[PDB]
Order: structure tokens, then C-alpha cells, then sequence
């Protein structure tokens, strides 16, 4: 499979922003195959993580929190 | 007059006026810049003022991404609101939060009368004095949860359940018997739903009838904020003018107060009770009372609902309940079953409902189908395991003609046109009155439980039973 | 025969009896959890509100 | 000079600023008097307790009325001392407020009565009683199955319409016919209607010329109804202390002190612990509960409704006061229905002064047995049900015929039920009501009717009702 795919790796030992931009980066990847007629599919692996790195990324700079505590 | 920006910090947005020359609450400001070097980027944003702090500065909401802005860009305050265009320009257009047609029709010009977003409810003297029905022309609307002529009405339905095609036999027969334009305000909800509704307004061909509002969940929460009230800008110029009996139907309302609490945190302002911003109620207000009937117009309003996790106990469900005047369940067994519109008959319920409002008849007539079909729908369990053979009489009886009753609801579309080919029908309601009475009194029993499948008047079903039987 | 549809009735008399004290033992022991869960998301709610009020302060 | 100046004034929350080195202690009243110089001000009458020190000079305190009307700039006057409130004989028969400012238009208490501070550290180890003695109330199902203790915090969880109020005239009108001891009522947010009710039914009683009430009732702000336990057991201590008595003492509702508790300290910004709670709930509860014991001279006991909120008993506020109750009366509807006044619950009822080391053994086992023959009878209801009367046996037919003499037997004829049904009422010994209890177990009056035993005080006169029917 790893010669149509790409794989974004955004590991638990890298800090909070990254976890934050790993979709981001992903799917400007797709984005780049899309805009020129490809045809993209893109995994978000455990969204839930990314919710959790931008709490800790929200609390951090000192954003108000919300509901159980993400912003 | 001239105004620098201090603070970007995500949707909000600090600008710091001179001193005697600040705007005022809920106007546009509007940021063009153009990018002096190559480490800049060009910018074109507006500006919703929302709080004024001490120093001159004032807080605002960004309609749009603030990706880019520099500390010190300078600020035109327009002096106004947005402006949102209004009038014949905007049937068959599709709109931005702005006012501005994201469709690639062309421009309207600088000359159209605009009108600004923010305004007060109608007063207590300007309203109508007596409860009046809008007539529809759909069996189950017209018969079980019928619409208040000014009043506000919640769709609850998925996929599956031509939710899309019920909003457009609404649009079509308003606007063929009642003269009166719709307008769809699609607030937050699934660009892909909206590009798909949007070809079928012109496939159907009902859109030159309706104007169309999109700020999806793509756009900021400002953006997101002000959909619904440039869509009840739009819908007010024809009730304010023209007269006439407008739709409007807002996507998720709960989007509506889902954007003001991801704004309102970001504003400054102490969290609410279940997290949503302290100004819930006065907000979801200012936006559900111009949605009143006047003396010489009407804005009645099918507004769908997505209840988040199905918890009607949640702050904006109930600030959103407490102004509603019916509900139009779409369930997907009835889809299944074939019955279109499939608007679930037990479960669907109106204020207007009521004899001193409906008559008297209806009523009656009303109240003995909801016991059938209640008593019909407390038989499943029975006749899906037990057997069919086994009840008894007096329930079999009830289930034969329930099952009459539940087919005889469903009708086909002027929409459905281009899809089966038969050619509509709008049903008034002493009709559908007249056509569930017999039905209930036994006439109807010796024909077959098709022939009341997607017919209009209780003649057809007679028309249709000696086209196939006897 | 009528002596064994005697003792059917009573055999179903008792089943049924059980089944009701054990179904109310279950909502006691539900009731339980029911007032533990209760007042820990109102204990929840209540820091999360403050927390965010104090966020601003 | 211990002048003051309003700085911030926000709902109760008023915030004062004195010069420096001038400051009021905490717990302190502070008088707001003012006549208004002009037709813009209002006059104004008002006090606060000190409640905080904030820096700057300034003090942040709450609110004993309403605060419409203070003026950012207008005086205030430290009085000293914390809420001086009238103690002795001029407050028997008097309706109080938590000011001690009599609500009734009998008259005023002149100034040079005695006035006692409100707060006040609860009485040392030094001085409290070693043994634990027995409170003889004179009603027989409490005196029999859940006895109290002088000094003891008993719980009323009857609610309307069993006759919580009958049992509250009665043990005044008991204590202060046989022990000679002054009652106190401090009703801490009632319902106003009520108090009244409650005045009219005690002095239509004749109770109330021995008892003293304090009302702050619901429309006053939180830190009044704070406070009003405070000032209704300030006056229990003056009969404690310099008479040395044994005082009664009626909370009525102590949720809503906890709750009043709570919504004080919300109002003055901590951060709100388990279940709502204020921070310092089991601390305010304990400054209230723990001058509400037996010293040396006298004693203070207490009985208290206790609200039960949404009816579980783990509730913080439940279970902060459930940790120093010493005895719990039950009062149930059924048992009102049925004709047994007064409508105690037999089996709910439950003490820790229940045990053969307080109480004796005697008592003990007669006691135990009573509960041992009503829960045999509370058992055999369903089979009195399906089966009949008959054909059960000789040994439970026995214990039916038993125990529904033992079950009303428990009631009494009051003293305040005079008015009522026209019988004077008694006051019946705990020796004798144990004996009497004995007796009929040992099955002597086995043979009596029923309804001999009904509203009779003792086993010596269930014969004369036997004797007439």
C-alpha cells in the first residue's frame, strides 16, 4: 500500500501543537492531490487526541475553559 | 474615524478608535489592506462591533478568518450595520453572511436597497390580534399538527426521510396558493446538504420562489452568528412591504446558539449553565420574535432542530422549545413503509390544535384518528410476533381501518413530479377533514389497503380503486 | 390434574413474586448509583463553571 | 474614631472601609442609620456582620435586610460587638427576629437589659458532663423506643400533616411542667404563613408563655437566615448557663441554615465544594452543634427537621448533620390515618440512647421487645392479607392480638389535644411506661379490648377505659 499512500505521524512523545496540526497537514496534503483532479482519502486516526492537544493547547495560553474544560 | 487593530486572538478582534469617534454597537467595520512586501498577505475582512472596553478600543467579531492580520491595520468604520440587500434582486440568488451572492450569477449593484441586519421585534400593538392557520396542503400538517400563520415549527429529521422534499412542497405551495416567497437560511450545517438542496431548488424549479443564506460550519462562529438574521432580512422586506405570508426556514437554530457560546468565551464573558453564553435567551429571543405575524404580513417558520444526543433537557433545545408552536416528526419506518411526506402522526403535535382554533370538526376528527393510530401503534408488538389471525374483532377493526388511515396521510408531491410522474395535488383541509371522517365511519373498508397509498382528495382513492379493482 | 393446575398457579404466584422483590432490590441499588452520579455531575458542573469564571479573574 | 464609609454595595454584599488600625473584628454588627437629608435619599436602617478583611483599610461584609438605597460615601457605626441580642426573662413569650428586635406589637425591650454576643466558642472540655443522662419527656413511644439524651440533637423527619407541631407543644409543655425547663423555637427560613400559624396554635396552646421564638423567615437575605439559629440558641444559653435548666431548643428546617450557609458564602466568593456545598460546611454546622450540649449546670437539647433533599441520606447536607444527631422520631401518615396520635413511627424511630448502659436493662429488653413483636406483626401483613385471619397459627395469632395492643398502646392523650378532644392529658414516667410495656407482653392485660388502649396515658387507667366499655 505505500506506493499510492502517505503517512502523518504526530507521536505522544511530541508536544501538544503538533498533535494540534497533524490533520491540518494532512488534509493540506490532500488538498494538493484534490485541487488537480486526484481522488483523496484521508484518516484522521483518533480525533479525540486532537481535542485533548488543543485543550491543553487552549489552557496553556491561558484560554477560558468550557464544557469539561476544552474551550 | 480611522482605527487600528490591537488584538487578534482567534475570532475576536480589538480595534482602538479615536477618541469621540467610536462606533457603535453591531456595526460593520471593514479591513482592506493590501500587502506592502512579500511577507504580508492581502486581507478582506468585516467587522461585527460587539463590546466597547474602556481605552477607545473596541471588541469586534470577525465574519470571516483573521489568518494574517497585523497589529496596526487601519479599520474603516462604515457607520451602519451590514447592509444586506433585499427586495426581487434576491429571489434565486444564493447569499453570503454579507449580503453578498457566492453564486457566479453577477453583482448586485451599489443603488439596491439595503437594509441593516440588527432591528427591534414588532410591538405589542403591531401584531395580530387572533390565531390563524396557514394552510399547507399536506395531510398530516393540515390534519395533525397544523401551522400557525406566524408561528414557529421544528422539523426533527435525519437522511432518508425526504426532509429536503417536505421543504420543498412547503416552498411550492406557499408560493402557488398564498403568493408567498420563502426564504432558506442555512445556518452551520453540512455544505454538502447544502449544495445538494441547492440543485434540487433548481431542479424542482421552485427557487426562483426562494433566496438562499448559506454560512456553513466552514465559516467562523460571527459568521455563523448573523446567517439567520440576514435570512429574517431578507424574509421582513416582504413581509414589510409586499404583504404577504413568508416562510423561512432556518438549519439548525441550536447552531445559532452553538456559535454565540464558542463567540461569547472568547468575548470576556462569565460561562453559563450548561456552558452556553450568559445571553442565551435574550439572543435566541431578538431572533425568534421577529418571527411574528403583523397585521398586514406574516414570517411563519419551519425551523429544523438536530438535538445533541438526543437530550431535550440541554439549555438551547429548551430556550429553542420554549418558543416553538409545533413539531413535524420525520421518522424513517414510514419512509420505509412508502408514506411520503413519512411525518410520524403520534409523535407530530401542534398548539393550534385546539377547537376554539381548528373548529370543531376537526377536532374531532383529528383527536379519533391520533386514538387509532395510537391504539394501532400499541398492537405492533402483537401482531409482529403473536400473529394477525389471533387479536380479535373490535381490534381488527382497528387495525384494518388504521391502516387505511395511515396510508390515506401520505400524498404526492407537485415535486415528485420529475421523479413518479403523476402530477400533484394540494389538499385543502374541510377536504382532508371530510376524506378522514368517512374513513373513520366505515365507508372506505372495502377497499384494499393500496388505492389510499399517495393520492390527494378522498375522491382519487375511489378513482384509483376502480382503476385497479372493483 | 386439578391438584397440579393448583400448584401452577401457585408455583407462578411465587415466581412472580421474586421477580418483583428482585426487580425492587435492583431499583434500590440503582437509586444508589443513581444519587452518586447525581451529585458528582452537579459537583462536575459546578468546578467547571467556576474554573471558567475564574479564567477571567 | 470608629466611623465608617460604604465603598461597594452590591445585592447583600456591602464592603465598608474604617481608618486604619480602627478595623472591626470579625463577626461584628456594624448600624447603618440614616435620615435622608433631601427628597433624593431614603432613610435607612441597617445592619451587617462583618464577614472578611480585604486590605486597604476595608472590611467586607453581609447584609441583615435589604441594601436598596446605600450610598457610596454613607456612615457607618462599629458597634463593637457582634449581634447583641436580649437574653433573660423579658424574652419569654416574645417573638424575635435574628436581630433580636421583637416582630410582635407587644412592645419594646428597654435598653438596659442584659445583651449577650451571638458568637461565642462552644463550652470547653473542661465543663461538659461526663455521664449521659436520660431526658424523660413524658411521651411513651419516645420515652420507650428512641429516649433522648440531655444535651442530644433529635431529627424530626414528619413533614405536614402528622402533627410535627403537636409534638413540639407537647414536649414544651412537658419539659416546662416537670423539669422546669424554658423552651426556644427558631424557625431558620419558614414559611411566614406558618410562623403565624405555629404563634396563633401556641398561644392558643397556653405553651408560649414558657417558650421564646425567633423568626428570620424566607423573605430575608441569606445572612440573616444565617444567623437565626444562633440567635434563638443565644437565648436557650442564658437558661443553661445562668439558670441552669434543661432547655429545649426547636430548629425547624436546619437544611435551610445549610443552605443559607451556602448561598452566603456564593455570594461571598469561595469556591463552591462538593455537592454546592460552601467550603466550610461541616465547620459552620459544627460552631452551631456543639454549644448544644450537657455542661455542668444545665443543658441544652435539641430537636430539628431535617429536609432530606431529593430523599437520599448522603447528600452533604444531610450527612453533616446526621453525624451529630443522637436520635432519630419518624413521624408517619398511615400512623395519623389509623388513629394513633402521636403518629411516631414505631420502627424508624431509632436511638443512640437505646442501650443498657444509658438507659438500663430492664428498659432495654422491654424496648427491644416491643420492636421484635411490631416487626413480627409488620411482617405477617401480607399474610393477614391472602390468607385471612384465621388459619394461620396459635403462636402469630398471638403475637396479631399482641402487638395490636402494643401498637396502640403507644398513643398518648396530650396536654395540648385538651382543647381538642376535651381529656385533660398526662404525663407518663419512663419506670412506669416500661412496667406498663411489660405488663402487657407478659400478657396480664391480654384480655381488655383494643380500644381501651387507644389515647390513654397509662397501664393503671386502661382499665377504667375497659371498664366503661
Amino acid at each position: 500500500a505505500l506506493d499510492y499512500t502517505i503517512v502523518v505521524t504526530a507521536s505522544a512523545s511530541q508536544p501538544a501543537p503538533l498533535l494540534f496540526l497533524a490533520p491540518y497537514a494532512g488534509v493540506a496534503m490532500g488538498e494538493y492531490f484534490m485541487y488537480k483532479g486526484k481522488h483523496v482519502l484521508v484518516v484522521y486516526d483518533d480525533l479525540s487526541k486532537q481535542a485533548a492537544a488543543y485543550r491543553e493547547l487552549s489552557l496553556l495560553l491561558r484560554r477560558p475553559p468550557g464544557r469539561e474544560a476544552y474551550p | 474615524t480611522r482605527g487600528r487593530v490591537i488584538q487578534v486572538m482567534g475570532p475576536v478582534v480589538d480595534v482602538k478608535f479615536e477618541n469621540g469617534h467610536l462606533p457603535a454597537i453591531y456595526n460593520a467595520l471593514k479591513i482592506q489592506h493590501k500587502a506592502r512586501n512579500e511577507n504580508e498577505v492581502d486581507i478582506d475582512l468585516t467587522l461585527e462591533v460587539a463590546l466597547h472596553l474602556g481605552d477607545d478600543t473596541v471588541r469586534t467579531i470577525a465574519m470571516a478568518s483573521t489568518d494574517g492580520l497585523i497589529r496596526g491595520m487601519e479599520v474603516i468604520d462604515t457607520g451602519a450595520p451590514i447592509s444586506v440587500p433585499v427586495g426581487e434582486v434576491t429571489l434565486g440568488r444564493v447569499f453570503n453572511v454579507l449580503g453578498e451572492p457566492i453564486d457566479l450569477e453577477g453583482d448586485i449593484p451599489a443603488d439596491a436597497r439595503r437594509d441593516p441586519i440588527h432591528r427591534p421585534a414588532p410591538k405589542f400593538e403591531e401584531l395580530a390580534t387572533e390565531v390563524e392557520i396557514l394552510e399547507t396542503g399536506i395531510k398530516v400538517v393540515d390534519l395533525l399538527a397544523p401551522y400557525i400563520k406566524g408561528g414557529k415549527i421544528g422539523l426533527f429529521g435525519g437522511a432518508g426521510v425526504g426532509k429536503t422534499v417536505l421543504i420543498q412542497e412547503l416552498i411550492h405551495n406557499i408560493a402557488q396558493e398564498h403568493g408567498g416567497i420563502s426564504v432558506f437560511a442555512g445556518v452551520g450545517e453540512r455544505t454538502r446538504e447544502g449544495n445538494d438542496l441547492y440543485h434540487e431548488m433548481k431542479d424542482s424549479g421552485v427557487i426562483s420562489k426562494t433566496a438562499m443564506v448559506f454560512g456553513q460550519m466552514n465559516e467562523p462562529p460571527g459568521a455563523r452568528m448573523r446567517v439567520a438574521l440576514t435570512g429574517l432580512t431578507m424574509a421582513e422586506y416582504f413581509r414589510d412591504e409586499q404583504g404577504q405570508d413568508v416562510l423561512l426556514f432556518i438549519d439548525n437554530i441550536f447552531r445559532f446558539t452553538q456559535a454565540g457560546s464558542e463567540v461569547s468565551a472568547l468575548l470576556g464573558r462569565m460561562p453559563s449553565a450548561v456552558g452556553y453564553q450568559p445571553t442565551l435567551a435574550t439572543e435566541m429571543g431578538q431572533l425568534q420574535e421577529r418571527i411574528t405575524s403583523t397585521a398586514k404580513g406574516s414570517i411563519t417558520s419551519i425551523q429544523a432542530i438536530y438535538v445533541p444526543a438526543d437530550d431535550y433537557t440541554d439549555p438551547a433545545p429548551a430556550t429553542t422549545f420554549s418558543h416553538l408552536d409545533a413539531t413535524t416528526n420525520l421518522e424513517r419506518k414510514l419512509a420505509e413503509m412508502g408514506i411520503y411526506p413519512a411525518v410520524d402522526p403520534l409523535a407530530s403535535t401542534s398548539r393550534a390544535l385546539a377547537p376554539e382554533i381548528v373548529g370543531e370538526e376537526h377536532y374531532q376528527v383529528a383527536r379519533k384518528v391520533q386514538q387509532t393510530l395510537q391504539r394501532y401503534k400499541e398492537l405492533q408488538d402483537i401482531i409482529a410476533i403473536l400473529g394477525m389471525d389471533e387479536l380479535s374483532d373490535e381490534d381488527k377493526l382497528v387495525v384494518h381501518r388504521a391502516r387505511r388511515i395511515q396510508f390515506f396521510l401520505s400524498q404526492n408531491f407537485h415535486v415528485a413530479e420529475q421523479f413518479t410522474g403523476q402530477p400533484g395535488s394540494y389538499v385543502p383541509v374541510k377536504e382532508t377533514v371530510r376524506g378522514f371522517k368517512e374513513i373513520l365511519e366505515g365507508k372506505y373498508d372495502h377497499l384494499p389497503e393500496d388505492a389510499f397509498r399517495l393520492v390527494g382528495r378522498i375522491e382519487e382513492v375511489v378513482e384509483k380503486a376502480k382503476a385497479m379493482g372493483v | 390434574l386439578l391438584d397440579a393446575k393448583a400448584s401452577e398457579h401457585a408455583a407462578r404466584m411465587t415466581a412472580m413474586k421474586n421477580a418483583t422483590d428482585n426487580a425492587n432490590e435492583l431499583i434500590r441499588t440503582l437509586t444508589l448509583s443513581y444519587n452518586r452520579a447525581r451529585q458528582a455531575a452537579i459537583t462536575q458542573e459546578i468546578t467547571e463553571i467556576v474554573a471558567g469564571a475564574n479564567a477571567l479573574q
